[PDB]
Formats: structure tokens, C-alpha cells, sequence
């Protein structure tokens, strides 16, 4: 199985599409 | 393309950087209890005090002289109540000296006019007292009622 | 009930966040967005 | 003798029935925290929230997932606090959108002018928060301190 | 040297004695929550209620029908809450009748104009309710959490 | 002390209501009645 | 002895002079 | 820890009063004194 | 050793320079 740290690593990796989805959605609004 | 501009007036000592005033920091600072448009004092202070009393039951509950003792959460609640009371006394004497109109910046072009008077800052201080007591007691109740709540096991194993 | 998988405490935090907290935040924010004038 | 009249103006879509506006419903609706003459907001909201927080610790304390468990009253208190917080968020966003002057009817010819502004509804929301938390905690304390209190045995034998 | 003078106007029925209005009683009465210059109502009432709720958990906690029983502090808290609620109802109906401008004396040449209206006395009553409940609960928590706290052993050995 | 008569819990509710609650209500209401102007 | 339900029956019967005493007292005021 | 001297409960009251309560009172009062106008 | 009452006697004796120090300090201010 994967480790406990790999879950938190994948979460902070997932913040990079988390921020960029917020950046695309506001520019798609404009 | 200059993303770092001034606020419209270059000779004022501030810059409109992305962090300072771009699109997402003008909102969410103008939409905080301080600088929100429709709120009165004793409601701004209530929200601010509730958030502060809730967050301040984190370094007193698991970080204290009694943190290895069953009286530890109660001592953390009492310490949070004491700190909220000291901060309310500080707010009350800051208002009682006499307040001016708050500083208008690029992030906050409109500051609350109701906090520019001594009577408004007294309502803010009273709301801060009630909010701080309520938030500290709510955090105490949430941390105490399951009696273990293993989210508190996190950041106390770190703060061993 | 906690699982045998790694970081079993994360369902206990994220599921009430995505099921209760951020839908309340999104409905409040969208309510203020769709009901504000001008 | 027409006991069911209009309110003085027949073309307005309402009727002055005994239940609507006769003698005992004009008072006790004009004398509730909403529509009372002398109260300010954060006092109307305080009274309304205290009554609501007290009544809402009835279907959470003895009607819940934990009602057969000693944690049941505490879980009912936490659920009442959560519902009061959700209702306070609802009141706050209802005010933050922008409120109009409340509807004047035959029962209430005079509506509170202080609730016709966004600042008044913020004070009402803050008073509702403090009142709801106080009423829920007071009902929790009253139900919990005798630890049986056989009035709670009534309407839990019904809600078995 | 006449230390007992009038207040500046001899035909008013009062005397400016050392106890009445000399130097230390004009301050500390003008600096109490009532008669302080910058405070609004629901802040004066908050401070007054907090002090009153804290002091009134002294003749109910150790002086009651349950004072030899472990339920004694809880019964004293409930009695303090009930007395604070009765006093809040008294304040609310005193305001709801209609208040005049408070009496100006030699000790207090300036009385709070915000307590001269029915809306101000409603905020004072709501602040008194929240303050009384908070002060009574804080005194209950302080007296209950060490569970002996031998300062309570003093004035209960006297009130045996 | 509860009695052997039927519905013994009714003295535990009505006596504090008639001795504490409704006299407080009647004195508050009569105070507002006799002290209101006009 | 009388039953428990008879006490609640007599109480809701007693609300009928309860309401009518309130109705007479207000009309005696007028 | 209480002492064997007479009135051992007086350090438990006076020391938090002179170390916490009255310095807070003196700093509040002196702050209002030195920051008030006119 | 001294008695418990002697400590409270010395405290209420010490209020006499307690008051008079407050009276001198205000007159030294004037
Ligand atoms: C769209 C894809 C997808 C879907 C349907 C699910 C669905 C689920 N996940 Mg998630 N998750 C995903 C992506 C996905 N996930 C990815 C990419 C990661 C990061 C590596 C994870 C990390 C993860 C964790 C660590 C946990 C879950 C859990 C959950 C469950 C409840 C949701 C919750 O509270 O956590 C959501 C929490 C997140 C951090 C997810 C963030 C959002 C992701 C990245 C995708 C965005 C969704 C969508 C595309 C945008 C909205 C679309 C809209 C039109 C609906 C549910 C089974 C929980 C679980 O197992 O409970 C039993 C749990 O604790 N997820
Ligand atoms: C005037 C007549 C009379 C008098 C003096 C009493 C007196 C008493 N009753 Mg009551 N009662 C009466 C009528 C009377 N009752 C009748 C007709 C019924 C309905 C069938 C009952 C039903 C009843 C219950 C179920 C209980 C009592 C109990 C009590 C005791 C305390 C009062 C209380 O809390 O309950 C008062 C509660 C009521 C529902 C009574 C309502 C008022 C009644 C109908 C008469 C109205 C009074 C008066 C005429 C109007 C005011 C006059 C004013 C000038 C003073 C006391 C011994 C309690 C007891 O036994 O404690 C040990 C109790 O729990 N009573
Ligand atoms: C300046 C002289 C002096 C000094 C340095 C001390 C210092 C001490 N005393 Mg104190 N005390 C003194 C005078 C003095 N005392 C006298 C004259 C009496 C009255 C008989 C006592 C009665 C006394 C009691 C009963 C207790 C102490 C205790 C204490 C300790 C902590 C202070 C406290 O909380 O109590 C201060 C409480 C007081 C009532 C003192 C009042 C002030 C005195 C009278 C002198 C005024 C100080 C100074 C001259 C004015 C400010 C000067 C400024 C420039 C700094 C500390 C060791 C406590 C102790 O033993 O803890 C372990 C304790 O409970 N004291
Ligand atoms: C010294 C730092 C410190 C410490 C040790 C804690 C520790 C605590 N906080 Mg806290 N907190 C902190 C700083 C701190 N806080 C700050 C800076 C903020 C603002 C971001 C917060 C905001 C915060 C919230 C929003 C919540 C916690 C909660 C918690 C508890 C469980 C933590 C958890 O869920 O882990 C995994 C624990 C008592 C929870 C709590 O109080 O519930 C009882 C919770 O809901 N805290
Ligand atoms: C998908 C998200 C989700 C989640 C995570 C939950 C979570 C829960 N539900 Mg809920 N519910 C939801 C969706 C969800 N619900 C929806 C969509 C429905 C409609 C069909 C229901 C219908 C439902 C009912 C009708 C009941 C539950 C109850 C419960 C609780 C069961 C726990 C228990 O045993 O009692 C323990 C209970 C507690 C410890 C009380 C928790 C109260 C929290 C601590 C207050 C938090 C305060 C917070 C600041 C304010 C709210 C969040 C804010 C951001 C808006 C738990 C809190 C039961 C319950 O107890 O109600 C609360 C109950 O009666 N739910
Ligand atoms: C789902 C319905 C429900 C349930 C089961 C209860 C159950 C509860 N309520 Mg509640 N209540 C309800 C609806 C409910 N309430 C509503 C609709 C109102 C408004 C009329 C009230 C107003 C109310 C008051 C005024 C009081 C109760 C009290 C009580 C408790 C004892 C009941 C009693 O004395 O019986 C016999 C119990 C926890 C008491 C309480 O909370 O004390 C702890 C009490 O004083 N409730
Ligand atoms: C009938 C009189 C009476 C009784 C028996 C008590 C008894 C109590 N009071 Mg109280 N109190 C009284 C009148 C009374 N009070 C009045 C008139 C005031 C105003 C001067 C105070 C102001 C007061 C404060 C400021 C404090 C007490 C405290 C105490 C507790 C410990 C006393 C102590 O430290 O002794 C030695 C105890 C429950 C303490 C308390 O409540 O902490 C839990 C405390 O901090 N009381
Ligand atoms: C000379 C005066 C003095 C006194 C009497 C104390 C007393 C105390 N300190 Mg403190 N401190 C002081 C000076 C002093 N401090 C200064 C000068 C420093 C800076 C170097 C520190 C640094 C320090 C730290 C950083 C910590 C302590 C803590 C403690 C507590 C240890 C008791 C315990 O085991 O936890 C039991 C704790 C409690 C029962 C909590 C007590 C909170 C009270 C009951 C609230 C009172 C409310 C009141 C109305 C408001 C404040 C007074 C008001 C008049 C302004 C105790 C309350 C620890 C603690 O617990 O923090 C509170 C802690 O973390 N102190
Ligand atoms: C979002 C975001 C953010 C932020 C974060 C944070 C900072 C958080 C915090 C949070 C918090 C900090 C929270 C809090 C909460 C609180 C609460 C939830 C409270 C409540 C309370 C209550 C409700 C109480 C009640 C009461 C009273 C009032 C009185 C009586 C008693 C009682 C207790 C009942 C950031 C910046 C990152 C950015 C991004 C986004
Ligand atoms: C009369 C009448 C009626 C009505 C009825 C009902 C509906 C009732 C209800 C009732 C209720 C519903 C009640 C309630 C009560 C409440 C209370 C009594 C509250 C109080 C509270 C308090 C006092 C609290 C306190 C506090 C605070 C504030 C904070 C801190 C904590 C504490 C807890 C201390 C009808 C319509 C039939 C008609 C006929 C007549
Ligand atoms: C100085 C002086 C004097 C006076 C004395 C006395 C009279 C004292 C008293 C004292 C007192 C009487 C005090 C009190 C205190 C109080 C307090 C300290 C309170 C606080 C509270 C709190 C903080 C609470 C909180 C809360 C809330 C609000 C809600 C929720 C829950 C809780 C509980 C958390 C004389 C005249 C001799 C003259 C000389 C000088």
C-alpha cells in the first residue's frame, strides 16, 4: 500500500490544479 | 504588461501588487467582518471575537502547564477566557482614549465609518468579549465532549 | 470507522468539509453573488 | 354584526378576522420582540434567539442518533448550536443582500424601522447568535443538571 | 477652609462633601460603565451585567438549600441565572414603560444621553442579560474546575 | 416528593407555574398596563 | 381513584371556562 | 504549595493581585491618563 | 510564630499608610 506521507504529498500536488482552476474560472468569467 | 501598478495615485506610498489589491484580495478583505459594508459594530466584533476565541483554544488546550492532566482542556479554556478579557480591556481602553477614522488603503478604499467613533469601538469591544467567550467555550465543548477526538491527537503528537 | 488504508483520519475531515462546510460556503457566496444589485 | 371586517381599506387583499386582527392578536404580536415599539436590534434578536435556542433543544436532545447514549444531551446541544449557527449565517446573508422595509399588515400597522436597514439586520443576526447559543446552553444545563428530570421522561416515552 | 461646599449652586438640595464629589468620587463614578463618556449601551450593560453575575455567584453557591450537596454549585449557577433573568425582565419593562433623562447630580454632571431613550435601555437590558449569564457561568467555571479551591473554604467556614 | 395520586408530575409543573411564572407574567403585564401613558 | 387521563381531561375541560373568563373580563373592561 | 506560616492562603491571593491584577489596572489607568487629550 | 489574626491586623494597619500615600501623591501632583 501507499504511505501516509504520499497522501499529503498528493494533496499539496492537487493544490496546483486547485489554484489554476480558480485562475481559469475567473478569467473565463471575464 | 505591468501587473504591479499603483492604486490610481502614484505619489501615495503604496503599490497595487497581486497580493495587495488585484481581484481576490480586494474582496475577502472587504468581505471580512472588519470592512464589510452592511455590518454594524457589536456584529463585526461578534464575528471577529468568535473566530479569535475559537482559534485561541489551540495553543492553550494542548500547550500548557496542565496539558498532560485531565484539567488541561479546562485550564486552556480559562486561559483563553483570560486572554480574551485582556484583549477586550485593551480594545475598551483604545476606544476610550479616542479613535480616528481608520486608514484607507488600496485594498480597502472604504473603511467602516461606524468604527471612527468612540461609541462604535465600545460596541466592537463588547461584541469581541461576547464572541471570544462564545468561541472559546464552543471550542472547549467540541474538544471536550468526545473526550479523545483524534484530530486533537494530531498536533499534540507533534507538540509532545 | 477508520480504515486500514494510509491516513484514515482524512475521510473524517474532508467528507464533512466537502459535504457540509464548503457547500454552505458555496451557497452563501453564490447567494450573495446572484442577489446583489448593480 | 359583521365580526369579519376589512382593516379599514377593503381593496387591500386582507381581512380583519378575529384570528387576524381583533383585539388579542394585535397585542401579543405587536408585543413580541419583532414589532415591539421600544426595542432596538441586538435586543429583538437576543429575545428571539433565546426562545428559539431554548425550544430547539427538544427535538435534538431526545430525538437523535445518540438519544439512547449518555452523550445524547451533549450531541443535542451541539446540534442546536450548529442549527443556530446556520440560521445566523442565513440571517447575516439575508441582511447582507439588502433588506427592504418589512410588510405592514392589519395585525402589524407599524413595522420596526430599525430592521429596514442592513445595519439593523446585522445587529438582529448577532443578537440571534448570542441568544441561540445562550438558550441552547441554558436548556442543556437545565436538562443535564438533575440528570434524569422526569419531565424529559415525558415526550421521550412517547418518542421511544 | 470649607471642605464641604455646594456644587456651585447652593439652592439645589445637595452638598459637595468629600464623599460626594471631591476629586476621587467624581472620577470612578464618571468612569464606571454607567456615566462613562465613550461607551454605548450593550457595552455599559455588558460590563455591569458581567460584574453583577460574577458577584451574585457568592450567596447562591455557598448559601442555598443544596450547599452541602455536590449539586450546590450547579444550583447556585441556576439561581444566579434566574435572578439575572428576572432583573433583565425588570430592566426591559422599565425601558418599555418609557425612560426620561437620568438625574444629573454633583457627582455626575453629565449623564448618558444614550440611556435617555427606550431603544438605549433595551440595548442596556440585552447587554445586562448577556453579561449576567457570562459572569455567572464564569464564576461557576472558576469555582467548579479546581473542585475545592480553598478560597471558597473561606466564607463557607464562616457561613457554616 | 411525588404522590400516589394520578398524574403526580402535575404538581411539579403547575405549582412553579402558578407560584413563579404567571405571577411574574401578571406583574409585568399589569406594570406595563398601569405605567403606560395616554 | 381517578385515572391519569381523567386529570388531563378535566384540565382541557377547564380551558373552556379559562377562555370564557378571559372573554368576559375584557368585555367587562369595555 | 501552602506554607507552615500563619495565613498561608494570602500568598495565593496577593501575589496574583500584585503580579497580574493591579499592574493591569495601573497600566490601563496610566494609559488613559497619558493618552487623554486636553 | 505570629498568629493568623496578626497578619490581618497588620494588613488593615497597612491601609492607613495605604490611604495616606494616595492622599500625598495627589497633593504632590497639584
Ligand atoms: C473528480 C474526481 C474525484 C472524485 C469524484 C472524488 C470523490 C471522492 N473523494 Mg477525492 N480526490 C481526487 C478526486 C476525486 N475525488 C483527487 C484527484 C485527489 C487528490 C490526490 C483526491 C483526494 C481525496 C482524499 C484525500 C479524500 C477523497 C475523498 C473523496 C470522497 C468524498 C469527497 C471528499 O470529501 O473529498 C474531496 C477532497 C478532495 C481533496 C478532492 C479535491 C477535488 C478534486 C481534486 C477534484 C475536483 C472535483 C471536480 C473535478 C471539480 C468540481 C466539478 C463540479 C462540476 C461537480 C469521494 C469518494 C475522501 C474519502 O476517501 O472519503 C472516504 C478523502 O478523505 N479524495
Ligand atoms: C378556585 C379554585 C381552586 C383553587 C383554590 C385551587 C388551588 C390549588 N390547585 Mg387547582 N384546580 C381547580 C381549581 C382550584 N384549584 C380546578 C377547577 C381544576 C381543574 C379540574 C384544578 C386543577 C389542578 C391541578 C391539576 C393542580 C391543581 C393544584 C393546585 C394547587 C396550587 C395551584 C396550582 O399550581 O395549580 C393551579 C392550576 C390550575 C390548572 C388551576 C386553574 C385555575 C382554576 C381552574 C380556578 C381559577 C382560580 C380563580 C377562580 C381565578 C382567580 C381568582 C383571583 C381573584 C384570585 C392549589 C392547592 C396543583 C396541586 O395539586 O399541587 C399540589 C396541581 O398540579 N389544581
Ligand atoms: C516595600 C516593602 C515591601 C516589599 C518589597 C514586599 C514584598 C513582598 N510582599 Mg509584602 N508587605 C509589606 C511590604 C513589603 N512587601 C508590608 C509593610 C506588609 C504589611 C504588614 C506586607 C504584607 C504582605 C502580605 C500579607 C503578603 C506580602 C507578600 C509579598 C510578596 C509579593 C508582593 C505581594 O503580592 O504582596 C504585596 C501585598 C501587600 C499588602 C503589600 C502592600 C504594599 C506595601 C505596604 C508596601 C508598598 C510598596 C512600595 C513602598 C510602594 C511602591 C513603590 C514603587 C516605587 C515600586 C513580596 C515578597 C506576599 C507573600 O508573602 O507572598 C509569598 C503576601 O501575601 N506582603
Ligand atoms: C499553536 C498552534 C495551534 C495548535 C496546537 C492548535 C490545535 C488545535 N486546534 Mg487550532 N488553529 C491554529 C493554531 C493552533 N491550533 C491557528 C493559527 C488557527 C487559524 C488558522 C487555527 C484554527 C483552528 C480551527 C478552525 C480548528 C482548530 C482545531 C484545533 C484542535 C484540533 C486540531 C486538528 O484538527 O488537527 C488535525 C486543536 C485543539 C479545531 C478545534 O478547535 O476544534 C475543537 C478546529 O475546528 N484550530
Ligand atoms: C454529505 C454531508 C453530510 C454530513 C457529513 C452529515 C453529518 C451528520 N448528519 Mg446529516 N444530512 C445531510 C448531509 C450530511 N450530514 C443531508 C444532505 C441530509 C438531508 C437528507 C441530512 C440529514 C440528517 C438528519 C436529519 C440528521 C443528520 C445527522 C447527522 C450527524 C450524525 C452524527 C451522529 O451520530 O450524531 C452526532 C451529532 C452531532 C455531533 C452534532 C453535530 C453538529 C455540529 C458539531 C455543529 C457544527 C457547527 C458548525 C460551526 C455549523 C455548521 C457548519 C457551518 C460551516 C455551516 C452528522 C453531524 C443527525 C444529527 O445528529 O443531526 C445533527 C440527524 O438528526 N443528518
Ligand atoms: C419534537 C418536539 C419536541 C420535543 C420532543 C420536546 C422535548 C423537550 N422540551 Mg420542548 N418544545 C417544543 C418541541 C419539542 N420539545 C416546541 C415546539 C416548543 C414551543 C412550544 C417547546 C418548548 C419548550 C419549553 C418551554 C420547555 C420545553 C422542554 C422540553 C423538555 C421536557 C419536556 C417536558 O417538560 O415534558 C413534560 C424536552 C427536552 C423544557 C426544557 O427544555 O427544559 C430543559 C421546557 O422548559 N420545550
Ligand atoms: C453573601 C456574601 C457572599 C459570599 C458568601 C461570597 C462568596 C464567594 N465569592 Mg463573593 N462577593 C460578594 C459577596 C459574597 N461572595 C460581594 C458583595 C462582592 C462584591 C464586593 C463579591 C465579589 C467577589 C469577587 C470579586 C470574587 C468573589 C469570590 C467568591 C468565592 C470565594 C470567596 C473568596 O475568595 O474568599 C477568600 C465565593 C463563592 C470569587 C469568585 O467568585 O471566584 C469563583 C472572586 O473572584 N466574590
Ligand atoms: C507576576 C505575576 C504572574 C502570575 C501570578 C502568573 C500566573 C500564571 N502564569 Mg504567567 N507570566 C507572567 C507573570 C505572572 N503569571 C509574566 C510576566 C510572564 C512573561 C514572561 C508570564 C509567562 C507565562 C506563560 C507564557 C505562561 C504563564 C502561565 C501562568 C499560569 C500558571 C498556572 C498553571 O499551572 O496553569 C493553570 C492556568 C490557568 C488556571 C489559567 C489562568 C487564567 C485565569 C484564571 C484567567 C483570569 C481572567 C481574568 C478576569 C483576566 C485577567 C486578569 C485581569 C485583571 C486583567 C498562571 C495563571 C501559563 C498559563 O497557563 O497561561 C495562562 C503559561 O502558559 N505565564
Ligand atoms: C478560508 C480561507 C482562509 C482562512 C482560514 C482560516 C484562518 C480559518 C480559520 C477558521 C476559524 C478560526 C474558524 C472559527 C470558527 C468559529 C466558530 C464556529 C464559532 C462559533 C461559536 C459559537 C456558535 C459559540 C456559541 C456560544 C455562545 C455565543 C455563547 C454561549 C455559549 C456558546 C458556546 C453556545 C485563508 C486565509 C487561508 C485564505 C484561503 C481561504
Ligand atoms: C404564552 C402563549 C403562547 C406561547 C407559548 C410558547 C410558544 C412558549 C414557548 C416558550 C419558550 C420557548 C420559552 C423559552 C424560554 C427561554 C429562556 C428561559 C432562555 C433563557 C436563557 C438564558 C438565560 C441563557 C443564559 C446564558 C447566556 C445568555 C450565555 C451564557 C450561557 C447562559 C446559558 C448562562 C401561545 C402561542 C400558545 C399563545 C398563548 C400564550
Ligand atoms: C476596586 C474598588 C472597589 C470595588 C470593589 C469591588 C466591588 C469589586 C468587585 C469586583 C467584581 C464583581 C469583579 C467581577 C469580575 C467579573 C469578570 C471577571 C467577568 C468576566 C466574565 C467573562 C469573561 C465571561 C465569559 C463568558 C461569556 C461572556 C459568555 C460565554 C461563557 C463565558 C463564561 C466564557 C471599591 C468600591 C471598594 C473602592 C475601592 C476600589
Amino acid at each position: 500500500s501507499i504511505s501516509e506521507t504520499q497522501v499529503f504529498v498528493a494533496l499539496v500536488i492537487a493544490l496546483i490544479p486547485g489554484i489554476l482552476a480558480f485562475r481559469l474560472a475567473t478569467e473565463l468569467y471575464k | 504588461i505591468d501587473v504591479v501598478n499603483h492604486g490610481g495615485d502614484p505619489q501615495v506610498g503604496n503599490l497595487s501588487t497581486p497580493i495587495n489589491g488585484s481581484a481576490f484580495t480586494k474582496a475577502f478583505i472587504n468581505a471580512l467582518p472588519a470592512y464589510r459594508k452592511g455590518l454594524s459594530p457589536n456584529r463585526r466584533g461578534l464575528e471577529v471575537g468568535m473566530a479569535h476565541g475559537y482559534l485561541l483554544y489551540g495553543p492553550f488546550a494542548v500547550l500548557g502547564p496542565l496539558r498532560l492532566t485531565e484539567y488541561g482542556p479546562t485550564a486552556g479554556l480559562l486561559a483563553t477566557i483570560g486572554l480574551v478579557s485582556i484583549l477586550t480591556i485593551c480594545l475598551s481602553i483604545y476606544g476610550a482614549v479616542g479613535v480616528s477614522k481608520p486608514t484607507e488603503t488600496l485594498t480597502t478604499p472604504e473603511v467602516p465609518m461606524d468604527l471612527a467613533t468612540k461609541e462604535g469601538w465600545s460596541e466592537f469591544a463588547g461584541g469581541f468579549l461576547l464572541g471570544g467567550c462564545g468561541g472559546a467555550f464552543f471550542a472547549f465543548f467540541l474538544c471536550q465532549t468526545p473526550h479523545l477526538q483524534p484530530l486533537i491527537e494530531v498536533a499534540s503528537n507533534i507538540w509532545s | 470507522i477508520l480504515g486500514d488504508f494510509a491516513a484514515s483520519f482524512l475521510p473524517a475531515i474532508l467528507v464533512p468539509a466537502v459535504g457540509l462546510v464548503m457547500p454552505a460556503v458555496v451557497m452563501g457566496l453564490l447567494f450573495l453573488q446572484i442577489e446583489s444589485e448593480a
